[PDB]
């Protein structure tokens, strides 16, 4: 999933990892 | 909204940001 | 912010609330 | 990725999906 050329969709899921472990 | 003492509430609302205009 | 004309940001606002208290 | 025990991951992938077409 992306916002226009952003990717959003693997953004967030770094951004879960991240916050995580 | 924390995991531990992460703010993914601060970071998913700047990611919104950044995946917008 | 929205998809179309679903409200993805109240959307995400409510499961984070949702998945707190 | 959980709160407790409540799967945040999970929901915000069906959101994603929610969401889009």
């Amino acid at each position: 999933y992306r916002i226009x050329s952003y990717d959003f969709x693997d953004e967030a899921e770094k951004l879960l990892r991240d916050a995580a472990g | 909204y924390r995991i531990x003492s992460y703010d993914f509430x601060d970071k998913f609302k700047k990611l919104l940001r950044k995946a917008a205009g």
